[PDB]
């Protein structure tokens, strides 16, 4: 039996909402961040920014909407989890004492229904008539915001559009109006439907349906005198209210995906837009005021005000100060001006906030010490590209302007291999070009291999992080697998890349290479290069020789005298065997859609043998080996699993069983090695939270066990949800309660609750006896 | 078309990752039956069915001889590596059947225990092909233990009672003979819902 | 060329320069309104619906 | 003794529906509504026999160009 | 209680008729004998819903063409929709029948439609929809419920809500044809 301890040691970075209003009080303006799991509230203040309170939630924040009802003094909090918790909070403040008030709960899930493409959208009426979800396709879920009613009925109402790309309810309606944009064989179209809670049904909209551009993405309800919504697409924005239909095409647009918005005057006049390549643009509604005294949109402009880090979300405070949350970089707080800078540029940063996500790969490092470890990750994406260099935490910030993907540190040469990917733009002459300068492109030497994305090997110094050396990969060669070993025989040590052609004309890559590089005099040698006849997705050093998968084949290389890699062994019982780890003569092999399996290498046969499998559809992100008999996984649901060897016959043998399940509620990218607990083991994620697994003997494990269940009856929970639903396994097949898994964050919280609830959390063990034993579990990071 | 590498990475990026995303490529693995079935078989001429909820297996079945006799078949899947016979039944026991049945092998929304076999005529018979009459022919079947079982175990090929038992039944129908609805007969998880024309039979058979 | 003009919830808020703690929430449960979904199936709910509207069409005349 | 081909159909009509919808003219030896291999779903098309020719004509009057979902269904002959 | 739903149970231990058994061919044991703790037996549930009844029931009570009424003919039914969380199967009843027309006489052939749902937890039925009495005119039997059918799918791909990856009822039939064995989930074909 496996027993294991999963603890925070940094909580998640990358901003996926931010939202202002007055929460905290009528007359404050709060700045709310939403950062997966956690709920950071502000203040705006003079001085920029007053935190008051951060609270971490027992879910996913998928929707985080600030709402004023009648009779309300202030705003409410509406939340929807990604387990489709619903919650309806009020904030109270009594002199010192805070308390976040849950007004309304529960757990809107359909046991029927499909989750959408767009993911789920929450929006709420400006009258505060109803709370609308798009959960599913097909459905629309609306909760009626009653007020002197017990429960808030909420019901479906059947949507003929199966496949909407985002919805809002429209400002100026008599009658609850969502206005969305849905896709179908004949292209995209706009939509409005009004909303009956008397009829639980749908009526005619109030404008005729209209054809809008094959990419049109989001759709923004403009408040009054203006009305009617604007529809962003790729390469056009246009307005539409019943009659008025006004269209722009501004070629400014055009490069780049524009992904977020918010709206910078009450009345609707001006809007901030955000692009995937981080261009921060004002889009301007011109009015013109009638006789009658209703205001009419004469015109819609577009002005480039600069380059932000690539906006998530973005929220005007005060003064001329936007806020930037960002998931793939760093977020800021930026100044808008009206007189361009040196380069033209109408924004200038004000403050910058550390983002580690996403973290893509990364490595545990002994580089100023001896005993003393330090993470360095592959961080970010495009122009956000980073290495952080992580230590007890103080971090450091290496930009590289590209995409890191992977990451080996070579003791012998004091450097990291650090494999990258920039965008190269077609243009008139030669071949293509670089947008921007980046850490490719600004080496101290580089060498070739003897829009689109340009694939280099980076040799970057272990005191100084300067980028020494670029290997720029074939034309449509990606690289996607590193490893820094030595093979065979052969004294010298190596970084050896996987690689695959990437073509504009398929879908598969039916070609790669491996190729073993030596670096020395400042210089990338090529040694050898093998051809295979796939994707070389991961690579480890394995007893001297080469463990490679490419596509569906597990692989055995052996690294001969006259410097060559021949083939020993070959495993062919893979869909697609993306992820490798090895202990000994085991072999973990990760699949994308069939969870793992274990190999054993078979010296005295020279070939593998499948030892077990874990029979479930697991769409695998990360794998990693305790020890002999306990195998760990992370999949596509946010969940982490451990796998165990059956301990009578070969077929119960070959069967692995999954003996511990939790609910992470984060995508791990990475795991990486480096008496109360046993072994360490850390996790990248997507969000840029940095996790610790451990294991656990029986009796510690029951223990914590007992104590996680007297935490959650003194505990309370924010919209109170149950902490064991929460930490529940979950998939769209299956939801079960966690098992062999303890949650180190919950039991560290011991240590920050009073005195007198200490005791009736130890009643029938003293309060000294736990105090000790949790202090001692948080020096485990 | 999107290249798998360039959906890879945004995986990576964007922790987003599911069935739902590569829909539109083409399959990952592709191997032919006659690669991966066993020669012995060769004689017996299976009529292979495809492959169960769960990856693992992939069923077939025997129209061996007036009187037909039908077995339903578990075979055990692991890509190029060939078919391990793992459950050999024999279908609708008892009953003679003059004429080649159109079955269907039907799985529950989430029970993944016990399958449909749900087997018909064209038109019944009386040697004599009868009219205005249709025998329809269902069997309830357990699906083999999917790892260690405790009761299993306990043997002098004997296996327990929840993950070895069979149920057979059979009726007629007349004009205008009924629809085959499988997706609304199964749309409860542990129900058979049979028009046997005259009524509507709620079938649920369940292992304690 | 249009920027100019951005709105002022508080002039000071911006005017002094710059360069959060943890909720645990105490055992205290005040709450009286919760949230559920519709039992009955759509289809079923709107021949319902249709067929008690023709119940009143044939109470009116009645 | 008799085949007819049938078209024009709603991507999610299954041969089941078909059976239904046909099998009250008359006995039927085969229904093969043509299924797509690279995405597996309905190729809107495909081939019923009757076991009677006149069986199979009223098939057609009562059901060529008459409206399946909103597709109206093409009901032919065959060789 | 009510007289058209049956109900029967049996359990097992090593109205339509069961030929029950193991792999092999024992045809088990047929008791209702008390066997203390949950010690791995089986049981059959059987719950009828007689088409005659309720078809006699809802034109008594809930037809206003009721008392046209003479007596019915063939009668199809399709399932329209089963609903797993509240247990409620919704069928809809095909209708030939004989009837005299308004107080505008003679008994003429008409068809009509019939949507009731039924409990699975009572066993009680309720009628949801009573259908206008149309006229058949110059066709026969089979163009009568071929148009009936047509009607019933026109519905119920009306009403389609697309499922969750995991809530699906799997069918499977092979022709003696399939050219792909397809799984779906994992990307895997066997070509035949
Ligand atoms: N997803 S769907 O395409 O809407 C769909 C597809 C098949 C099924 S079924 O298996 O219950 N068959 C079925 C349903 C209704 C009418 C008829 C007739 Cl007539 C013959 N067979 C019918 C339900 C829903
Ligand atoms: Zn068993």
């Amino acid at each position: 039996m496996s027993y294991n301890y999963v603890v925070t040691a940094q909580k998640p970075t990358a901003v996926n909402g931010c939202v202002t209003g007055h929460f905290t009080s009528a007359e404050d303006l709060n700045l709310l961040i939403a950062k997966n799991t956690r709920l950071e509230i502000y203040v705006v203040t003079a001085e920029g920014l007053r935190p008051v309170k951060e609270v971490g939630m027992y879910g996913k924040i998928a929707v985080m909407e600030l709402f004023r009802p009648k009779g309300e003094s202030k705003d409410l909090l509406f939340i929807l989890t990604a387990k489709y918790n619903a919650c309806i909070l009020e904030y109270k403040q009594s002199g010192e004492s805070i308390d976040i008030i849950t007004r309304a709960h529960g757990n809107v899930q359909d046991r029927i229904g499909r989750p959408s493409e767009t993911g789920i959208i929450g929006i709420i009426d400006p009258e505060c008539r109803m709370i609308g979800l798009r959960l599913y396709d097909g459905l629309f879920k609306v909760i009626p915001l009653d007020r002197d009613n017990k429960e808030l009925k909420a019901f479906n109402i059947r949507l003929e559009e199966l496949h909407v790309i985002d919805v809002k309810f429209l400002y100026g309606c008599q009658a609850p109006t969502i206005c969305f944009v849905y896709q179908d064989p004949q292209g995209r179209h706009v939509k409005t439907y009004e909303v009956s809670l008397r009829e639980k049904e749908f009526n005619k909209g109030p404008w005729k349906q209209e054809n809008v551009e094959a990419e049109a993405s989001m759709v923004i309800a403009v408040p009054e005198p203006f009305g009617g919504a604007i529809i962003i697409g790729q390469e056009s924005i246009t307005y539409h209210n019943g009659d008025k239909y006004l269209a722009i095409a501004p070629p400014i647009i055009k490069q780049s995906t524009i992904v977020c918005h918010n709206r910078v005057d009450p009345n609707g006049s001006r809007y901030l837009l955000g692009d995937m390549e981080g261009r921060l643009f004002m889009l301007l509604l011109e009015k013109e005021e009638q006789m009658d005294g209703t205001v009419t949109l004469k015109d819609l402009r577009v002005e480039l005000l600069g380059e932000t880090s690539i906006a998530e979300c973005l929220t005007y405070l005060d003064n001329g100060v936007v806020f930037v949350g960002s998931r793939l970089g760093d977020s800021q707080l930026v100044k808008l001006n009206v007189d361009s800078n040196e380069q033209g540029s109408y924004v200038v940063a004000m403050e910058t906030f550390t983002n580690l996500g996403p973290i893509v790969d990364m490595c545990v490092v002994d580089l100023e010490r001896q005993g003393q470890g330090q993470l360095v990750t592959c961080s970010g994406a495009f122009k956000e590209g980073s290495l952080r260099i992580i230590r007890n935490l103080h971090i450091r910030t290496v930009p590289l302007y590209e995409s890191p993907r992977k990451i080996c540190y070579q003791e012998v040469s004091q450097c990291f291999g650090v494999l990258s990917s920039r965008i190269e733009v077609q243009d008139t002459s030669g071949g293509t070009t670089a947008l921007r300068p980046s850490a490719s492109t600004q080496a101290l030497s580089s060498s070739v291999s003897s829009e689109v994305e340009v694939h280099n090997l980076l040799i970057i110094d272990q005191h100084t992080f300067e980028v020494l050396h670029a290997h720029q990969f074939l034309q449509n060669e990606y690289a996607l697998s590193l490893v820094s070993c030595k093979l065979g025989k052969d004294p010298n040590t190596y970084f050896i890349v996987g690689t695959a052609m990437v073509y504009p004309e398929e879908a598969e890559p039916k070609q790669g290479r491996i190729v073993v590089f030596q670096y020395s005099d400042g210089k990338l040698q090529t040694v050898a290069e093998k051809e295979v006849k796939g994707a070389v997705y991961s690579m480890v050093e394995f007893n001297g020789k080469l463990l490679a998968s490419i596509n569906s084949t597990v692989r055995l290389y052996e690294w001969t005298t006259e410097k060559e890699l021949r083939t020993e062994c070959n495993h062919y019982n893979n869909i697609m065997a993306l992820y490798l780890k090895t202990k000994g003569d085991f072999i973990l092999v990760g699949d994308l859609m069939r969870s793992v399996l274990l190999l054993a290498y078979k010296p005295m046969e020279g070939n593998f043998e499948e030892i077990a499998r874990d029979f479930n559809p697991n769409w695998m992100s990360a794998v990693e080996i305790l020890d002999d008999d306990n195998f760990l996984g992370a999949e596509n649901a946010f969940n982490l699993f451990v796998c165990q060897k059956d301990s009578t016959t070969d077929e119960e043998r070959q069967h692995l069983q999954e003996v511990g399940l939790f609910h992470l509620g984060e995508f791990v990218n990475v795991f990486c090695h480096g008496t109360p607990t046993q072994g360490s083991v850390l996790f990248g994620t997507v969000n840029g939270m940095i996790g610790l697994v451990t294991s656990l003997s029986e009796s510690w494990y029951n223990l914590l066990l007992d104590m996680q269940n007297r935490l959650n009856k003194v505990i309370k929970s924010v919209g109170k949800i149950e902490h064991s639903f929460w930490r529940s396994f979950h998939t769209e097949r299956k939801t079960e309660p966690a098992t062999g898994f303890i949650d180190g964050d919950l039991i560290e919280s011991f240590l920050d609750i009073s005195r007198p609830k200490m005791q009736e959390v130890v009643a029938n063990a003293t309060a000294d006896d736990l105090i000790k034993v949790v202090e001692e579990l948080t020096r485990i990071h | 078309r999107e290249h798998v590498l360039k959906q890879l990475e945004r995986v990576k990026i964007s922790g987003q990752l599911s069935p739902r995303l590569f829909r539109k490529l083409p399959p990952r693995v592709c191997v032919s039956l006659k690669n991966i079935v066993d020669e012995d078989f060769l004689y017996a001429g299976h009529i292979f069915l495809g492959f169960s909820k769960c990856g693992r297996y992939v069923l077939s079945y025997t129209s061996s001889s007036s009187f037909y006799i039908y077995h339903l078949y578990w075979w055990e899947f692991n890509v190029h590596s060939k078919l391990k016979l793992v459950r050999q039944v024999r279908l609708f026991q008892d009953e003679e059947i003059y004429s080649d049945l159109y079955l269907t092998v039907c799985e529950w929304p989430s029970d993944a225990s016990k399958v449909i076999v749900f087997g018909f005529n064209t038109r019944s018979a009386n040697m004599m092909s009868d009219e205005n009459h249709r025998d329809i022919y269902v069997s309830t079947v357990a699906v083999p233990p999917p790892g260690r079982c405790a009761a299993c175990q306990d043997a002098s090929n004997a296996q327990c009672l929840r993950h070895g038992f069979m149920l057979h039944t059979k009726y007629q129908v007349v004009y205008p003979f009924p629809t085959f609805q499988p997706a609304f007969q199964l749309k409860k998880d542990q129900v058979v819902l049979l028009n046997t024309s005259y009524s509507l039979v709620a079938c649920a058979v369940s292992v304690h | 060329d249009f920027l100019k003009g951005l709105p002022v919830y508080n002039k000071s808020n911006f005017s002094r320069f710059h360069a959060p703690s943890v909720y645990l929430p105490t055992r205290e449960y005040p709450s009286e309104q919760i949230i559920v979904t519709e039992k009955t199936n759509i289809l079923l709910r709107y021949l319902h619906q249709q067929w008690d509207k023709k119940n009143a069409a044939k109470k009116r005349d009645q | 003794r008799m085949r007819l081909y049938v078209g024009s159909l709603h991507f999610n009509i299954t041969e089941d529906m078909l059976r239904g919808i046909f099998e009250p003219f008359g006995r039927i030896e085969s229904i093969q509504l043509m299924m797509d291999s690279e995405t597996g779903r309905s190729k809107g098309y495909g081939f019923i026999t009757f076991s009677d020719s006149e069986c199979a004509k009223k098939a057609l009057e009562q059901l060529n160009g008459f409206e399946l979902a909103g597709r109206p269904m093409k009901v032919g002959h065959v060789t | 209680e009510p007289g058209y739903v049956n109900y029967t149970k049996l359990y097992y231990v090593l109205s339509l008729p069961f030929v029950v058994t193991d792999l092999r061919g024992r045809n088990l044991r047929p008791m209702r004998e008390r066997t203390a703790v949950q010690g791995q037996y089986l049981t059959v549930e059987q719950l009828t819903l007689d088409f005659e009844y309720v078809i006699n029931e809802v034109i008594r009570h809930d037809a206003t063409w009721g008392h046209q009424f003479c007596s019915f003919s063939d009668y199809d039914i399709v399932i329209l929709e089963v609903c797993p969380e509240t247990n409620q199967v919704l069928i809809n009843i095909g209708l030939l029948l004989l009837a005299f027309p308004s107080p505008t006489l003679r008994p003429k052939t008409y068809h009509t439609s019939l949507k009731v749902a039924w409990d699975l937890n009572t066993g009680i039925f309720e009628t949801v929809s009573v259908g206008d009495l149309t006229e058949v005119k110059g066709q026969t039997s089979g163009s009568v419920w071929s148009s009936y059918r047509k009607s019933c799918v026109d519905m119920v791909m009306k009403w389609l809500v697309p499922e969750s990856s995991g809530r699906y009822v799997n069918r499977m039939t092979n022709e003696a044809s399939l050219k792909v064995l397809a799984d779906s989930e994992r990307y895997t074909w066997i070509v035949l």
